[PDB]
């Protein structure tokens, strides 16, 4: 029986379609610190971490601790319906529904059935990670969108004080170099030789959604998972967990 | 290899068989698939060109 | 043998798409005080209502009174091959054929010929309407988008100095209520309860085509049409009335 | 083993494209003077007479003179990968690949595989044009648009001070008519009375890609090919050459 205020439904829709392009169903860990999202792709390729603090909200009131359970689909076509400033509420009493109200001009009302989730869950704490650099968000989304191009694989090279993107398929290459020097590499943490490669499909589905005004930390290290991670109005940021390939 | 040996590229596609149903199951070589489609002309089973026309 | 003037041809071209989702033949009623329209759908479940006042067009000429009839789906097309401020002319002479003239940057002259229509003529002056409401456009208009999400009907409820919207499908429940005090419900006009449904999916087909700048009339009673009208030009209003289900 | 340098990318892009639109393959004759380009559509009906002096480019270094291969397709993708200021540079040494370096925020390299093209060589010059005409782009590209309504053959009607389009279908009518009084009509150069007939997909393949601020030529006689032509950033022109139709 809880209740939350939250302002610009509009970005959280799009936070929420982030994760909805890889995972169908989730449960949202509502504790009274702040919402909670953990689950992982039906492929277990790929880990989705939501983590939302309270403060972010304009009002944020929980009566204990509870898991929601939400068609993702449906919950994002919701979502989806608000606009740019419409004010975005979270309503939960007895019966098994959400209720959703975007007041902005109006109040519209929606109500979810919740849905049971068997919770499988995998925490995975920090990892050996060589190499972890911070990038602009168009700098990488304009690469994935290059090494769609050439192939499905997109590889990643780590050396000191460099950072380079790669893929190669039958004839065509392709080849993203840049550095500290550069503007768009906001900093590099080497080290040493970092190399790994990645599902260009996955990577597609993690950094659309992402203006210039979107810086992204990376860590990883030599064939090993990466893990993608970028703030949220600067308290609550998401985090994604990436299989390498081969 | 086939767009080298027929000096060939820009085909808009080049629809294949799903799968040969000969008993011998010997594709046909590539080239000629290549040329086909650069003229868009369309084969038979056999390898052959046909056209119908009531008579 | 007329001939027509009317400036801001992308809105007129706008109407006519308006009238052309419901039906897809129907005759002009010209007359010396206006070009006039009025036909139903082929399901016998929506009647358009169109009034052209001469006053709207920059220039007016009608030389007697006569019926055209065309192909709303090749009018659309060309109508809307107009732009935003081009001038859009209709002249017919002796010959069974309609000249359709853009002149904007440049003149541009289409014909189209005439086609018979077999006029099925259903008058249905004013009916007993409990409730009355104006509001604004893109409040339907996202209402409606809304309703498109759990269902293919949308009930409709009139109470006093409060209007709501309403549907509901398998589980999920969609609810917009909004009064006098709100801000997009410029007018109610409250007799008594009044509550009806309608297809979601005419509905859709009436109410694109609608800006934040539209004011939108609703008549209509327990159980029975809607009708709606809104103003072109604040002369010449459109009017629809839709048969309520069930 | 040259290297070459041009400053916005996407207009380049966009010409290629236009290329792109009706052959698949071709080779570029780079020569110290310049790039060149010639090549004819598969149907032999349309000729596509590319020009590029160097002057244009921000940096211009060949060594010697050679015949690029490749890949209309692919280097329409790659183009079409850089953006609207971002800097386009072609650089090849003694390996079969051409390196294309897309640098704005960022440096980013392609390699393409070169491709041999059998050349065939059809130049032609100057012939017997009756009319010629300059006229605004999206004048034509209008017209065009507005004759894909009516019929497949656009039929164009050049008289003495007046320039005429028409084309007519099954039922329909399209006509345009502008003169040197029209503003859309910068010249016209009548010797006598010239009609002809093209394809008006051919049409389309060719104006797209005009704005407003785009000057065309069209020379053309009684019942012979169209030759089209229009500059690219003032030095470097592009022109087809349309064969008639009946």
């Amino acid at each position: 029986p809880f209740e939350i205020v939250f302002e610009g439904a509009k970005e959280f829709a799009q936070l929420i379609e982030t994760a909805s392009r890889l995972i169908d169903e989730a449960a949202f860990k509502v504790t009274e610190e702040g919402i909670s999202m953990r689950a992982m792709d039906p492929s277990r390729v790929v880990l989705i971490d939501l983590n939302l603090p309270a403060s972010i909200f304009s009002k944020y009131e929980v009566d204990g601790e509870e898991t929601i359970g939400v068609n993702m689909d449906h919950l994002k076509k919701v979502l989806k319906r608000g606009k740019a400033k419409e004010t975005l509420i979270l309503r939960k009493g007895e019966e098994n529904f959400l209720e959703i109200s975007l007041q902005g001009t109006a109040t519209r009302t929606f109500k979810l059935p919740l849905i049971d989730v068997e919770e499988i869950e995998v925490d995975l704490p920090e990892l050996p990670f060589t190499a972890k650099v911070v990038i602009l968000g168009d700098v990488i989304k304009e690469a994935v969108k290059d090494a769609s191009l050439v192939s499905d694989s997109m590889k990643f090279i780590a050396k000191e004080n460099e950072f380079t993107m790669r893929a190669e398929g039958e004839t065509q290459e392709v080849e993203v170099k840049l550095t500290l020097e550069d503007e768009g590499l906001l900093d590099i943490e080497v080290q040493e030789e970092t190399k790994s490669a990645y599902g260009i499909s996955y990577l597609s589905d993690m950094v659309k959604g992402l203006g210039k005004a979107d810086e992204v930390t990376i860590k990883f290290g030599n064939e090993m998972p990466m893990q993608m991670e970028y703030y949220i109005r600067d308290e609550g940021r998401l985090i994604f967990l990436l299989a390498p390939r081969v | 290899r086939a767009m080298e040996n027929v000096k060939v590229y820009g085909v808009d596609k080049l629809k294949g068989v799903m799968g040969m149903t000969s008993g011998w199951k010997m594709p046909e070589p590539l080239e000629k698939g290549l040329l086909r489609a650069k003229n868009d002309v369309y084969v038979f089973k056999d390898g052959t060109i046909r056209f119908d026309a009531t008579d």
